[PDB]
């Protein structure tokens, strides 16, 4: 990938996404689910080019330098997904942190305010010899799904990490 | 020392790039039309594609071109020199040949005025090409350069009626000198 | 059942007639080979169709002048599966990107850090070539010395990472010649193993996931085979076994050859499973090459001409035997494939167009149940040949279905980028016929026949990008013959209207 | 001051395209018939395949061809030149020999009248072929041109009895002028 | 017998390594800026990339270099010899050509003073580079060597204008003798 | 003029084809036997393999062959001529050489009687083979051709001892003319 | 009519093979050390590696070798010719240069005494090498051969100081005659 405006994305089903036309769906948003995000984002509704599920995908990307880009998936059974908002759920270039290559699923909301939160761990230099550390020095990019939190202790239709207040300090 | 220049002319880009008065035409579509029927014509003036006129040439498909319309003199400025004359002409015919067949073609001019084509891979007329020649010294402005394909009629069951169906373009490699 | 040989020397009926300054390569990557003529005056190619025909001369839209440089080479640097043109310098490469119609404007990618790239051909005591010694699917830059194997990882766009030393390979520095070094993946785990050829033996270094090489093992040559500088080692899949075989050629006083077969089956695939409660499944695999050679041989027995549209081997599941260890009853479901389809434009495997099942029980008699079933591949040369393999039989059946390409405007389906409409048909069912093989007078008559009709609705148009397409089965007709040719019990379920999101608005049974 | 033309002749194509009552035959299927048995023939006239009649050539398989039956004079119109004389003939035996194998074959005509084939891969007689006196006097429309493979009998246990059974074609590369 | 030396000179490496007093530039960026507009300039002195000045050369991009600033006399010690005269210069142009396009370029020195580049890959101006020449004997430390590209104006619809947009460098294969 | 014949002779096939009264052998199995031991012999008469008997050649493996046992005169009939004499001989040595290693070998005859083999792959002794020579005019019946390998002893620590273990055959490319 | 022998000589193997009363060394490590600092030597006698001594030469890394310590006379017996003299020497600098790079190196001897290495891949000092030369007739036993790389000291910012650390070995392709 070139990591610019001339790039295509793959959906979760493995099919290529295209920009959805109504002209292209481009809107300017600064508020998701009542929460002020801190910046103004250029939301772009995407769509699978071979439609099976009829879910829609929003590419939120900031105009301001200082925030970061993420995705939303609105599945047709009322669920909304949050894919790669925080750097724990993004596979990005270790040199250029804005060069994201994989927005991993971070949280889900159901229609009945039930939430799931996905916790990933980064790679580290643990338990590998010095022949591994010489050839692959800063290999701290690959994420592993460590634990998945669900069982929402109180009902809320907002994402557990939009507000920026420790998403597992919620019960 | 001459300024020794190699020029590549595609006959499809010449024929389709004709002015609309004389009438441009597709080369491969008109070759497929001229060979399949008995005879006909395509083009006008000296940039044409017609059959033969003389005796024992009426089954031959002749592709004429004009040196004045190739505009070779505009490729370099006239302050270099005006003695612009041909050193050597060779012709490549990209076709689909049979298992052990050859190409028969005669490159003529209006002795060193004729040239036989045998395989069509940068094909000079010679067995070995030695610069130590046909068309040598003909100016790049005046003249008419005809490529005649014998046995090119499919109603007359000519043997070259199948190779010309696979022919998409005719390429001339003009080597000329500026001095 | 898997014995492969080669036929007579057959004279090809047409050849592209410009035999100078040309070679055989896939310059555009669409699966079919090209005769790329880059001569002094013209540059372009003739493509070879699988039905024997040669395409006419297609000129390349742009070729670099340094294509005729003696030290340039065609490699895969951008990662798109195409052969780009590269001139490797020690600290700066020049990369011309293949864009499937010629090449693009050349870059000068300066290598970062202390990276000084090896130069191919510039040493006779080293092998510098493009190989995948890490298994990643990229052509990395490898340098095989007599002492070590150093790999520069290909990072795309001409970039190259810091070098990785893969230990474990070593030869005598005197007796090391890099022309006997062959980098080839032998099992199929992805990294390239290292074969060094001696006289009377053959060292093989197993690549350990791109982290080094194992202890070598020798395969001694048989009685009457020795190697020299005129001999050649080829590595190819000449067997249809999924794994490559080592072909040694000795050319002097008569060309004679030998083949080393390392394994029978393709390794690291799932063979057997067990739940430790009295049930186990054994899985057997066959390559799609063998399913083509059986299809091609049976076509020439009826005087037809078979054409293959799958230029790559797909290692398919062929037999999955189930055994209940308590009762002793076994069931062997044998599969048979035909009409494989690989699309050249999107460079993707489209599937098979004909799958058989044969449920044959082995009770510790009952006839096996053969189920033919066709699917739509999306390739129009494969989809138009499927309906010539159906069971006609009864001469009173209704007319078969065709796909329904449809456009969506003003809230309704109005009928009709024809490539993307056919591409949406992949994996749709087209027919299925069920038989019972008892060796009776009704063995060839099906128990039931089901036909389907897919449709594709274009939801938004695509100018340079793909459209949005929605594929579904719009009407399905089923028969019930019960191995009686006349007098069946047929029915049908048709969808007439669907709304914006594919929910049915009008259905007819 | 000449028109230098190359012509390819496939002898299995020539022998298969003989008229009826002149005995058309397959060159690949009638060489290993005549090699296996002692003697025989294939076709008649000058386009025949037989053994030599004289002494020391009884074990030599001779594949002869006529020149007027090739009809090379019809490849070009007679308006170009009525004189058409052979310049050079080379033989190719396709895919027969390895890199270290040899064929012995004599291409003669009825000095500079014969030619010994050694490798059969665009093979002239000579160690170096320079056009700097081969074949003055030989017209393309008269004569016969035979190719003799010695020791080619299997009951006499000669070498090239097993080698000629694996023979695909015999290709002659006739070069001629049109002056 | 002389010390026969070859030196490869890259004009993008020369133009980007000028002193800051003389105004260095990138050859690749400045070409598609000067081609896309009518005419401009780059550099200063004799190391300049600019359009022509005279009659019928104004639509012709010229890339000049100075022999004195290549510093070829310091490549070898001055005890090996003090005359270093040019034997032959070849030009290599890393560009992209179309399906039947050629390169039109004139390498000139301020008949053996000029040269005509045609294919641009180790391109001497000759049909056969026989060493038994243009620029022969020009001293390596004095003079100006220019390379003119005719029909280089894109507002004036030059046929060579789209090739120059892809021109990444200009490579000079200077062969000279130290004797 | 003359029937220019090329013939490929394997010394491994001559040494294996000796009659049982003359002691046939495998070439590489006795080369490895004699190099490892330092002395010994193989074969009989003129088709032998041994170390040289003279001074300064006591450690030099020499492979001799008789021209009368190569049976070259039976390759063509005697009606073609009797003047059958050698034009040229080149040697192919299919061994395993290093990246920058050379073969030392002298092909003799009992200054145009000797020939030095230096790279061993279609090796004529000349820096440039020019037909415009050693062993020229030698008849193909009389004489004995010897290929001597200097420094070919493992007990006496020869620099070619480990090279000769890899050598499989001695292949001679005999070019001779039948006049 | 001489025995024409080509011997490939690798100079790192010579420097690694001096007996350790003269002092052996590896060529790659001693070049990196002597380029990085200004002064320094390696080896002793005539098989040394040092810098130039004369004026305008003290930044030239010179690599010398003795002809007597190559022992080329031990490759053939003295019974086949005592008169061994050089026909030509060519130099290869393996894995050094990129596609459009040049090296400056003088192979001399203590105008046929010197030779300029420019590309270093089987590099003779000629623009077009013709065998019909430098070092032609230099005796095999006597002399020193020096390869001098000018501008090779890094503290004086030599243009060849960066590329010389890449150098692995120096290869000489000596072609001599035994008459």
């Amino acid at each position: 990938p070139n990591y610019d405006e001339t790039d295509t994305f793959l959906g979760p089903e493995g099919e290529v996404l295209v920009v959805a036309l109504n002209q292209a769906d481009i809107r300017s948003e600064s508020s998701l689910q009542g929460i002020n995000l801190g910046a103004t984002f250029t939301v772009t509704c995407y769509r699978s080019r071979l439609e099976s599920h009829f879910n829609r995908l929003e590419y939120w990307q900031p105009q301001t330098t200082g925030a970061t880009d993420f995705w939303l998936i609105y599945s047709p059974d009322g669920q909304v997904h949050l894919l790669g908002k925080n750097p724990q759920a993004r596979i990005s270039n270790p040199l250029n942190v804005n060069q994201t290559a994989q927005w991993l699923l971070e949280a889900s909301i159901s229609s009945h305010s039930e939430q799931i939160y996905y916790q990933y761990r980064a790679e580290d230099e643990a338990g590998c010899e010095t022949d591994e550390l010489a050839a692959h020095p800063s290999a701290t990019v690959q994420r592993y799904l460590q634990t998945v939190h669900y069982g929402n202790l109180t009902a809320s239709d907002v994402f557990p990490t939009l507000n920026g207040d420790d998403p597992l300090k919620s019960g | 020392r001459a300024l020794e220049v190699e020029r590549t002319v595609s006959l499809a880009e010449v024929y389709a790039g004709l002015p609309k008065d004389n009438g441009p035409f597709s080369l491969a579509q008109e070759i497929d039309k001229l060979v399949s029927q008995g005879s006909g014509s395509a083009g006008s003036g000296n940039n044409n594609l017609a059959f033969g006129a003389g005796t024992d040439t009426k089954t031959s498909l002749q592709a004429s071109v004009s040196f004045a319309d190739l505009k070779i003199r505009e490729d370099y400025p006239a302050s270099l020199g005006k003695i612009r004359r041909i050193k050597q002409i060779s012709v490549t015919l990209p076709a689909l040949l049979g298992p052990y067949q050859d190409v028969q073609a005669i490159l003529s001019y209006g002795g060193c005025e004729a040239l036989a084509v045998s395989h069509g891979m940068n094909d000079s007329g010679q067995f070995q090409l030695d610069f130590n020649l046909p068309f040598e010294g003909i100016a790049i402005d005046q003249g008419t350069l005809t490529l005649s394909f014998p046995n090119a009629s499919m109603p007359e069951k000519g043997k070259q009626a199948t190779m010309l169906k696979t022919l998409n373009d005719i390429i001339l490699h003009i080597r000329y000198t500026i001095k | 059942m898997n014995a492969v040989t080669w036929g007579k020397m057959q004279l090809l009926p047409i050849t592209p007639a410009v035999q100078d300054n040309a070679s055989l390569m896939d310059i555009n990557g669409d699966g079919q080979l090209d005769w790329v003529i880059t001569g002094p005056g013209l540059r372009g190619y003739h493509s070879q169709h699988p039905d024997g025909s040669w395409t006419r001369f297609t000129p390349l839209h742009a070729l670099p002048i340094e294509y005729s440089h003696p030290r340039a080479q065609l490699a895969d640097l951008m990662g798109a599966g195409l052969s780009d043109l590269v001139l490797i310098g020690p600290k700066s490469v020049r990369l011309y990107v293949n864009n499937r119609d010629g090449f693009t404007e050349g870059r000068d990618v300066v290598q970062s850090g202390d990276i000084t790239l090896p130069l191919p051909g510039a040493d006779a005591r080293k092998l510098v070539a493009f190989s995948d010694v890490l298994g990643s699917g990229q052509a990395h830059l490898v340098e095989v010395s007599a002492t070590q194997v150093t790999c520069w990882p290909n990072l795309g766009h001409g970039r190259f990472g810091q070098p990785i030393v893969l230990p474990g390979f070593s030869q005598s520095a005197a007796s090391f010649n890099p022309d006997r070094v062959h980098l080839a993946d032998l099992d199929g785990s992805g990294p390239a193993d290292l074969i060094y050829v001696h006289a009377d033996r053959l060292d093989i270094f197993s690549n350990e996931s791109g982290n080094g090489f194992a202890k070598p093992f020798t395969l001694s040559f048989p009685d009457g085979l020795r190697f020299d500088d005129t001999c050649q080692l080829q590595v190819a899949d000449v067997q249809g076994l999924g794994v490559v075989s080592l072909i040694l050629s000795v050319p002097h006083m008569a060309p004679h050859h030998w083949r080393c077969d390392l394994t029978n089956a393709k390794p690291w695939l799932l063979s057997e499973t067990n739940n430790n409660m009295g049930a186990n499944h054994t899985l057997h695999y066959r390559s799609s090459v063998q399913f083509w050679l059986d299809e091609k041989a049976a076509a020439l027995a009826t005087g037809q001409t078979p054409v293959c549209y799958l230029p790559f081997p797909v290692h398919t599941l062929w037999q999955t035997e189930t055994e209940d260890e308590i009762s002793g009853n076994k069931l062997v479901t044998t599969l048979r494939y035909a009409h494989g389809a690989w699309d050249g434009r999107e460079r993707e495997f489209r599937g098979f167009g004909y799958v058989e099942q044969t449920d044959s029980h082995q009770l510790a008699r009952t006839p096996p149940a053969l189920t033919k079933s066709w699917y739509a591949t999306g390739l129009p040369a494969v989809d138009n040949a499927l309906s010539a393999g159906y069971w006609r039989g009864d001469k009173q059946a209704f007319a078969g279905f065709t796909p329904r390409f449809t456009l969506w405007k003003e809230g309704k389906d109005v009928p009709l980028n024809l490539y993307w409409l056919n591409r949406a048909l992949k994996g749709q069912p087209l027919r299925s016929e069920l038989y019972g093989l008892d060796g009776s007078a009704q063995q060839q008559i099906p128990y039931t026949v089901t036909e389907s009709r897919p449709q594709v609705r274009q939801l938004q148009d695509g100018a340079t990008v793909s459209p949005v397409l929605w594929a579904s089965v719009v009407e399905s007709r089923s028969y019930h013959y019960e191995r009686i040719i006349s007098d069946p019990q047929c029915n049908q379920d048709i969808t007439l209207s669907s709304d914006l999101f594919g929910q049915p608005l009008k259905q007819v049974s």
